[PDB]
């Protein structure tokens, strides 16, 4: 306790941190299944594999 | 607007399905390096102007940075590809079908070519 | 070139991340080992140029511009280091990135294979420049020697940006490689006289001219050492640099086109020397110095023949080293006294003896004493004007007699003499500046020792 | 949530958050004077918030911690220095009237904040609008300039033309000889040292310029010390002050809401109280400027934000 | 203004600006413009003070004068072709008209003045929002009549916007001012690109866009609205100070910042059509704009101007409202350069 | 301790790491420019039986 | 083209000088900016009624109905003027200086 008045970021804001890493977590899950199915894709059209 | 007004464009369409026909970038390409880096000083930016530890704090913030720089940049880089290629396409198939105004024309060698001399003295 | 350009983006981390008493050794340490390092291009071939990949090229003329660089950061570090005590740490960091920040654009500006590339690097080289000058500056003019700096280099290379756009749309490539084995004869006509003005004139801005160099004394004098020392050794050797990569497409017009440029190089050069007889800063001496040896090169680069060139290459290295050498001299003399008078101190041969012998030997490199290589490349671009025309001798002449005459004016106003009565602060010279002389002068004659290092592609 | 705009469409109302005892009320008087019993005493029975006068290192009381910072780093000025020598070369006198100024606004802006947050009603032993007595029996006394003066008034009007005035305002009278009998009594050499006209200067202030002009805003209370020292009468007295003709009756809900979000912000509420004005006595040189600025963030919970300070016992830095 | 009126005025003037650049009428374009004006004055007026009030009062005639103007041209092409989809013009008086009305609703030249002073009547949000969407808005509809505008007038205007710019910005002393006389400068730049390549018009509209907002931003959270109010911001938290200089030295085109990427790419496209003395003019002019940046860039950061004493309680206190996105807007406006092929993208 | 000298002396390794990724990054832009790898006129030989590239 | 359309479009630009020509009075020229709405009006609706667009008729209405909107605007605007310098003149907008 060093301050007189609490300050506003005291304590973490849970909230938000769930939703940011959430947010990362599902971003980088998403760009991999997409990245994933257009190499796919590209393989089809091309005749490759 | 030289490739506005393209026959068969569907109106605000990022990447229409011909799109798919083309390589993808690599997770790895320098360019979405290049992005993510931009993504991570954007949160070392952030952490200064709001007077936080530069590299220590909000780790969540800079993470959601480095994320969503490298998503906007994927798909913009998926969006430059297929314009440059479409591009080229069209090109190509002009020369293709103007050979009267894109004729081939007879190589002769330097031995033949007759160029002038300039001596520096 | 990856393994010498990332070890720099590498430094910056290190510099700022290290604890705050302990930058000045990281960064001197690891500079140290970079410049090792970029040694390694030294191995060149003998007939064509080091293609790393499609970016990154190296050669012959290239390679010891980028050892100098990597050898001066070291040097700069040492001497902001003495001067940048009382620094906070967070603005140490800053001036140390603003260094590193200014070799690696240096790097990748000797390094580019593209024309439109090397614009945009020796374009970049200015931001660093300016902030470490118009922020790190001691006196009030400062302010007015960034603009005049600033203002003169971007009116030059605006044109010749322009010009690059153009011979790009033109010809297809900016590519050195393309554009050399590609190269086609310039028809006489003012659209290409204008094309020729464009490029050589951004380059002699840069060299600087004669009649375009007022911005040299005023960045000179006015920056901190460490701007100095790079404004001297390798920002003046973008413009040289420069012109011999881009006249190889303005040919045949450089016969006719060179002799306004060549008549302002040789009189200027004999103004310069001249100038420096009668001045009364110490700083602008050497400024002028500069500018004298330079329109030397700018001689040599017109006249344009295989032996010009590599005395071209040979000069610049030298009056690099050389020019950095003095300029840290008269920056310990200034940090004694807190004036740049150069007559205001005065018996520093009988206050300070080793120092007084660096300030010999830098005073004998800066006049062409055999067999440096200030003396060779020099003799060489003598010799190559003496083929060119038979009175450029004679103006070759008078501008040895007055260079001389000027170096050793300098040594004994400076040493010689019996000292101020008054001045009772100076104290003996510091290993660290003493250490700062030594590996300012060593170099020197070892690359004395082995002169076909530096002569360029043309040897 | 923090307030603004979304908590007003959300419905956070002022009005309806006031409950018609939230009045501001400012106790003033000559130097040495019964006025801080008063205002306790008031503030106690009324159930009101007590904020005594705005002294220096109030900024310092109301940020970080509570302790007071060095002088060096809080005010640049001494009220001991300001009664030895009031007319020093080094710009004391204006140096202190400025920063105690910029206090009482900062003072002024808090109690605002409570009353319009909290709906209680607030108790100042002084306010911005009785400031400038000091100032002009500075001026009279010749200890400041005539442009120190024009300087204070600039920055009066762009600071404290935007904040309401007070519900009531109750000042004590005592006469001089009075005055110089308490501080007499008191001991402290400092303000033992207050000349007679000094003194004078003041309660001319007051009573000539003060008193008129607040008077037209709303009802001014004037007490004795005898009246003053019986807490129970003035109580009484405020009480039954139905009358109110100044602009709280006015204001709206809008209003309201725009005062807030000015008052809950303190670099918006101090924003002219530092103007490009280069008066000798206030203006600092870089250098110097540059010195104190890197002692106070070398100060212990200063260099970086309040939640963001290891050394004060902070965690969690990197999840925050 | 209550938050509910000012989020709905806000709406309105985007609505407008939506409208103008989806409509594909002539009638509806001009409904566009028309809701734009009429959202904005308020927006320009909710600070109300005398200078305020005149701001409004000019910015308001003058777009009248534009909406009048641009009304007469699409009635003078109906009267010659009898349509009213938005393409290449069918007369060549309609055309001038539509261009003129067009260059004074975006401030070039001679069209001008009243750019600096509505800019400088209003506040600093008011001149955000003013600069960044009333520039949007009418290079939408010149970008798609570009097929017919006259080479020669556009570049003329497009020149005296650059002259007039540089040299109003020189002279100045007031933040406003100076942000007001480099809109016009980029103006000017934008449209003497426009005839050649509207993609490239789009670049530089959205590097500018960016740069402004970060500039803007930064002085916002500086408060500072005059030179010396800007030169006190380095003691209380020099971190804005350098963002800004280095924010500044990007404006001024200087590489490798993102602000050299308009002018180069502006100079390729025009080269590219065998246009050389106007690139080069354009160009060297913009030397001045270089010139007032680093003149303000050597007041706030690159000096240490004199302070006051009651900056030790503005250090004691911190900066409470956040501006969202201005990390973003710094990053994007100085370190995009290696990016620059996203204009085939943009295309 | 060893935790708190390598919590100073962690950034000594930031250049060598630096040079060994520039390293690696200059054989990987070396490994795709082999488009005339022994097919130059100069230079080109038959493959050693042991052998399958001229260079890497 | 006939001399009616010529009539109108002279009457426009007679109207539009007279906006870009300030005398003394804001209103007055607000009155001029009312004329040139006028002369569209009457120019449109000529037109289109000559040609028997029929679906073109609404919009004549859609004009004059943004025309008085700009004039609510301009009459808002005179009204806080002459509240702040007592007199609707154009030479008391004089304190932003270009
Ligand atoms: C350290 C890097 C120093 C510059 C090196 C550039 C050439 C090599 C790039 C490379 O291979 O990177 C791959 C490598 C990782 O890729 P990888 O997975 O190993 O795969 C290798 C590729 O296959 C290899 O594929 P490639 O060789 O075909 O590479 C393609 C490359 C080819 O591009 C070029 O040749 C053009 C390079 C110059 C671009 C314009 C520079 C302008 C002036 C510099 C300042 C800009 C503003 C800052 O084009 C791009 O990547 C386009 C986007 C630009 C990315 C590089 C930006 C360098 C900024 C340097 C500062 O990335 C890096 O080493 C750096 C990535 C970006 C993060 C750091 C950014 C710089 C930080 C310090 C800033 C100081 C100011
Ligand atoms: C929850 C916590 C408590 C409430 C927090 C505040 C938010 C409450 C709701 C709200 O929006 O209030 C603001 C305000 C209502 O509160 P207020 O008390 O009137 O605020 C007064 C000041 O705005 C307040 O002054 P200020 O300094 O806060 O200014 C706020 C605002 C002032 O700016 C605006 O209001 C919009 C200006 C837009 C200019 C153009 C932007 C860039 C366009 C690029 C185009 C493509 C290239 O934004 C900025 O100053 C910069 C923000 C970033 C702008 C650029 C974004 C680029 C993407 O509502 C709006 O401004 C409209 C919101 C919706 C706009 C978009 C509609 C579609
Ligand atoms: C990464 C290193 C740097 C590379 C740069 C390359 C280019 C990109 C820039 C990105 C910048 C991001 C951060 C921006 C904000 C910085 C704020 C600051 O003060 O930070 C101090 C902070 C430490 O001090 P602090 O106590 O925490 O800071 C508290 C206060 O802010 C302390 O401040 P104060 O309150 O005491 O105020 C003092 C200071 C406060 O003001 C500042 O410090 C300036 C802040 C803004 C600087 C500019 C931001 C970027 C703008 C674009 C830059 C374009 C560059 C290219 C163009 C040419 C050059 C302009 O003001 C002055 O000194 C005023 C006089 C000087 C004004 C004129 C010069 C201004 C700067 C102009 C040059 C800009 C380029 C260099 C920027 C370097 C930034 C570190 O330093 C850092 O955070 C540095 C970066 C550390 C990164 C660590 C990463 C993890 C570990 C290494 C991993 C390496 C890779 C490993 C791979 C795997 C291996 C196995
Ligand atoms: C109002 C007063 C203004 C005074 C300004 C004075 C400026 C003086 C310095 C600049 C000019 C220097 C001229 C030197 C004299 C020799 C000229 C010469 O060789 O002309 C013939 C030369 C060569 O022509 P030539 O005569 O050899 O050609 C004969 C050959 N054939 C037959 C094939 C044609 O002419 C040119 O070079 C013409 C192009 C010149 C382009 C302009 C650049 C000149 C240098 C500019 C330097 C700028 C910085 C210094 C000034 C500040
Ligand atoms: C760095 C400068 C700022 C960059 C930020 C720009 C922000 C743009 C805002 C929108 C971004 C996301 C849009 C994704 C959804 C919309 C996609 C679609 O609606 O738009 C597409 C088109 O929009 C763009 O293509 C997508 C945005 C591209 C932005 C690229 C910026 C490149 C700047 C160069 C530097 C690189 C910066 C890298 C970091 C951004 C297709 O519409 P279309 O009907 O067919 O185009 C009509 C225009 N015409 C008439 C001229 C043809
Ligand atoms: C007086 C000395 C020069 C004053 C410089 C003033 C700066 C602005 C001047 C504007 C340009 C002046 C004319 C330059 C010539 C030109 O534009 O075209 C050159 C030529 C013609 O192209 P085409 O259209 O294909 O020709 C038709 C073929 N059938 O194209 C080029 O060579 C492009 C090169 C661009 C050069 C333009 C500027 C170079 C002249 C300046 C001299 C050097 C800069 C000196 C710096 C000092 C600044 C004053
Ligand atoms: C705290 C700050 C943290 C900043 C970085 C946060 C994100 C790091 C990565 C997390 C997700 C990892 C993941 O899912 O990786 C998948 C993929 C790996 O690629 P790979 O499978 O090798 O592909 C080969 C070719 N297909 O991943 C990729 O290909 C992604 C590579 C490009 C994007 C990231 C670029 C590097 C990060 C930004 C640069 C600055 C980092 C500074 C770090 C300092 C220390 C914290
Ligand atoms: C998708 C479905 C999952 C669930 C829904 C999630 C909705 C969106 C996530 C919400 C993000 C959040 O709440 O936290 C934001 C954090 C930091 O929070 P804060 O304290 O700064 O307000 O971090 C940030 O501030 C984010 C910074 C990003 C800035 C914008 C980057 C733009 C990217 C492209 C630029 C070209
Ligand atoms: N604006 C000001 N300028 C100069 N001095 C001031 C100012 N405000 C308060 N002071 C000094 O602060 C002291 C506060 O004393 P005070 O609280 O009035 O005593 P008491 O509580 O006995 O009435 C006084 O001596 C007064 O001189």
């Amino acid at each position: 306790k060093f301050y007189i008045r609490e300050p506003p970021h005291g304590s973490p804001d849970w909230l938000k941190v769930g939703l940011t890493l959430g947010t990362s977590v599902f971003l980088w899950i998403y760009l991999i299944k997409q990245h994933k199915e257009d190499v796919l894709e590209y393989k089809r059209r091309n005749g490759l594999e | 607007t030289m490739m506005s007004g393209r026959p068969g464009r569907v109106p605000l369409q990022f990447l229409p399905n011909e799109a798919r026909s083309l390589p993808p970038p690599k997770l790895t390409d320098p360019r979405l390096v290049y992005m993510g880096f931009l993504g991570y000083c954007s949160g070392l930016i952030d952490n200064a102007i709001r007077r936080r530890p530069v590299v220590s704090a909000g780790l969540h913030r800079q993470l959601l940075y480095v994320t969503s720089f490298v998503f906007f940049g994927y798909y913009l880089l998926k969006r430059q590809d297929y314009m440059y290629a479409l591009r080229d396409h069209d090109m190509f198939a002009y020369v293709k079908s103007h050979p009267e105004d894109f004729p081939e024309k007879d190589k002769k060698t330097y031995g033949e070519i007759l160029e002038e001399f300039h001596p520096v003295r | 070139m990856l393994k010498i350009i990332i070890p720099t983006t590498m430094l910056l981390p290190m510099t700022w991340m290290s604890k705050h008493n302990m930058i000045w050794i990281n960064a001197t340490v690891h500079s140290l080992l970079i410049s090792l390092i970029s040694l390694s291009l030294l191995n060149q071939l003998g007939e064509n140029s080091l293609n790393f990949s499609l970016t990154f090229f190296s050669d012959s003329l290239s390679a010891p511009l980028l050892v100098l660089t990597t050898w001066l950061l070291p040097l700069m570090l040492m001497a902001s280091q003495s001067h940048l005590s009382k620094e906070t740490t967070t603005r140490k960091k800053l001036y140390i990135t603003m260094l590193i920040l200014l070799q690696l654009f240096l790097i990748m500006t000797f390094t580019a294979t593209e024309l439109i590339l090397f614009y945009i690097l020796f374009e970049a080289t200015l931001v660093p420049t300016l902030i470490i000058i118009t922020r790190w500056g001691n006196q009030t003019e400062r302010l007015n020697a960034g603009l005049y700096f600033l203002f003169y280099t971007l009116a030059g290379s605006l044109p010749l940006l322009v010009a690059l756009v153009y011979i790009q749309n033109t010809t297809g490539s900016l590519n050195f490689l393309i554009i050399h084995y590609w190269s086609h004869p310039l028809s006489n006509s003012w659209s290409n006289i204008f094309m020729w003005l464009a490029c050589i004139m951004a380059f002699m801005v840069k060299m600087p001219l004669y009649g375009l160099h007022l911005w040299l004394p005023k960045a000179h004098v006015e920056a901190p050492i460490a701007g100095s020392m790079v404004l001297a050794a390798v920002l003046l050797k973008l413009g040289g640099y420069g012109m011999m990569r881009i006249t190889t497409i303005l040919n045949p017009l450089t016969n006719y086109m060179a002799y306004p440029f060549l008549m302002l190089s040789m009189w200027g050069m004999i103004m310069t020397s001249s100038i420096c007889l009668r001045q009364t800063d110490l700083k602008s001496l050497i400024a002028y110095s500069s500018v004298s040896h330079m329109a030397l090169v700018i001689v040599a680069i017109m006249i344009q023949t295989p032996w010009s060139f590599m005395g071209a290459t040979a000069l610049m290295i030298a009056h690099g080293l050389t020019s950095s050498m003095l300029f840290c001299l008269a920056n310990t003399n200034y940090e004694r006294v807190h004036s740049r008078t150069m007559i205001l101190a005065r018996g520093l041969q009988t206050l300070l003896p080793l120092m007084a012998t660096w300030w010999l030997v830098a005073s004998l490199t800066n006049l062409a004493l055999p067999p440096s290589i200030n003396l060779i490349g020099e003799l060489f671009i003598i010799t190559a004007s003496f083929s060119w025309s038979n009175i450029t001798i004679i103006l070759m002449g008078m501008n040895m007699m007055i260079t001389a005459l000027y170096s050793l004016y300098m040594l004994i106003t400076t040493q010689r003499g019996k000292y101020t009565h008054h001045i009772n602060n100076i104290k003996p010279s510091f290993t660290r500046e003493n250490a700062l002389m030594a590996l300012h002068i060593l170099p020197l004659l070892l690359l004395t020792l082995n002169p076909k290092m530096i002569l360029g592609p043309l040897y | 949530l923090q307030y603004g705009p979304l908590a007003f469409v959300l419905g956070e109302r002022t009005t309806r958050k006031l409950t018609e005892t939230s009045k501001v009320i400012t106790v003033d008087g000559n130097i040495c004077s019964g006025k801080g019993r008063l205002a306790r005493e008031i503030a106690e029975k009324l159930g009101l918030r007590h904020f005594p006068e705005a002294g220096i290192h109030y900024a310092d009381s109301t940020t970080g911690d509570g302790k007071p910072l060095d002088v060096q780093l809080s005010g640049n000025c001494s009220l001991e220095k300001f009664y030895d020598d009031p007319k020093s070369n080094d710009g004391n006198s204006y140096r202190l009237q400025s920063w105690l100024y910029a206090s009482r606004l900062l003072q002024y802006a808090d109690a605002l904040e409570h009353l319009l947050s909290t709906g209680q009603g607030v108790v100042l032993e002084r306010s911005i609008y009785s400031d400038f007595v000091f100032l002009e029996a500075m001026y009279r006394q010749g200890f400041i300039r005539k442009q120190c003066v024009e300087h204070y008034n600039e920055v009066k009007k762009v600071t404290a033309c935007e904040y309401l005035p007070p519900h009531v305002v109750v000042y004590v009278d005592v006469p001089v000889p009075e005055i110089q009998s308490r501080i007499q009594k008191k001991g402290n050499p400092h303000e033992m040292k207050i000349t007679a006209a000094y003194l004078q200067d003041i309660e001319n202030a007051y009573k000539k310029t003060f008193l008129p002009e607040m008077s037209e805003k709303c009802e001014v209370l004037q007490y004795s010390a005898r009246e003053a020292e019986d807490a129970e009468k003035v109580v009484e007295d405020i009480e039954y002050l139905k009358c109110d003709k100044g602009p709280w009756p006015d204001q709206d809900d809008r209003t309201f809401h725009r005062l807030r979000m000015l008052v809950q912000n303190k670099l918006e509420v101090l924003n002219y109280t530092t103007i490009p004005v280069y008066l000798p006595e206030i203006t600092i040189g870089a250098h110097q400027s540059d010195r104190v600025f890197q002692k106070f963030t070398e100060l212990p919970g200063r260099k970086y934000s309040p939640g963001y300070n290891e050394d004060v016992g902070d965690k969690w830095i990197w999840l925050k | 203004m209550n938050p509910i009126i000012y989020t709905t005025l806000i709406m309105t003037v985007m609505s407008g600006t939506m409208l103008v650049m989806i409509s594909s009428h002539w009638l509806l374009i001009w409904i566009g413009f028309e809701m734009n004006l009429l959202a904005m004055i308020p927006v320009l007026m909710k600070n109300f003070n005398p200078r305020a009030t005149e701001a409004a009062t000019k910015y308001f005639l003058t777009q009248a004068t534009a909406s009048m103007m641009l009304m007469m041209a699409i009635i003078i092409n109906l009267l010659y072709s009898g349509q009213w989809t938005i393409t290449k013009m069918f007369n060549p008086v309609a055309m001038t008209m539509m261009t003129m009305a067009l260059a004074m609703k975006l401030g070039l030249s001679p069209f001008h003045f009243w750019v600096p002073e509505v800019t400088q009547g209003i506040s600093l949000q008011a001149g955000l929002l003013l600069l960044t969407w009333q520039k949007l808005a009418p290079l939408s509809v010149l970008c798609q009549i570009s097929q017919s505008i006259n080479p020669n007038l556009m570049l003329t205007m497009a020149m005296l916007s650059i002259l007039i710019g540089g040299w109003g910005g020189l002279n100045q002393t007031q933040l406003r001012k100076i942000m007001a006389y480099s809109s016009i400068a980029h103006m000017g730049w934008m449209t003497a690109v426009l005839p050649y390549n509207t993609t490239m018009t789009i670049l530089n509209l959205l590097i500018y866009i960016t740069m402004t907002l970060a500039m803007f931003m930064l002085l916002i959270h500086s408060s500072a609205t005059t030179t010396l109010s800007l030169s006190h911001t380095w003691n209380k938290m020099p971190v804005i100070t350098s963002l800004m200089m280095v924010t500044l030295l990007s404006m001024g085109g200087l590489p490798p910042l993102s602000g050299f990427m308009p002018k180069w790419m502006i100079i390729q496209e025009m080269t590219k059509n065998e246009s050389i003395i106007m690139p080069t003019l354009m160009a060297m002019t913009a030397l001045l704009n270089l010139y007032f940046y680093m003149r303000l860039a050597y007041s706030s950061s690159l000096t240490m101007f004199p302070s006051t004493n009651n900056m030790k309680m503005k250090w004691q206190f911190e900066h409470t409202k956040q501006m969202k996105l201005l990390p973003t807007m710094i990053v994007l406006s100085t370190l995009v350069l290696p990016m620059t092929p996203a204009l085939s993208s943009l295309n | 301790n060893v935790l708190q000298i390598v919590r100073d002396h962690w950034v000594h390794i930031l250049v060598p790491v630096g040079f060994v990724f520039g390293c690696y990054l200059d054989r990987r832009s070396d490994e795709k420019l082999t488009a005339f790898r022994n097919k130059s006129l100069l230079f080109k030989r038959e493959l050693r039986p042991n052998e399958e590239v001229t260079w890497k | 083209m006939p001399l009616v359309y010529m009539n109108i479009i002279m009457a426009f630009a007679i109207a539009l000088a007279g906006l870009l020509m300030y005398r003394s009075h804001l209103m007055s020229s607000l009155l001029c900016l009312e004329g040139m709405m006028l002369s569209l009006f009457i120019m449109s609706t000529l037109i289109i009624l000559n040609t028997h667009f029929t679906l073109a008729n609404m919009m004549p209405i859609i004009l004059l109905v943004f025309a008085a909107c700009e004039a609510a605007l301009g009459l808002s605007l005179l009204v806080m003027v002459s509240n702040t310098y007592g007199t609707d003149y154009v030479q008391n907008l004089n304190l932003l200086q270009c």
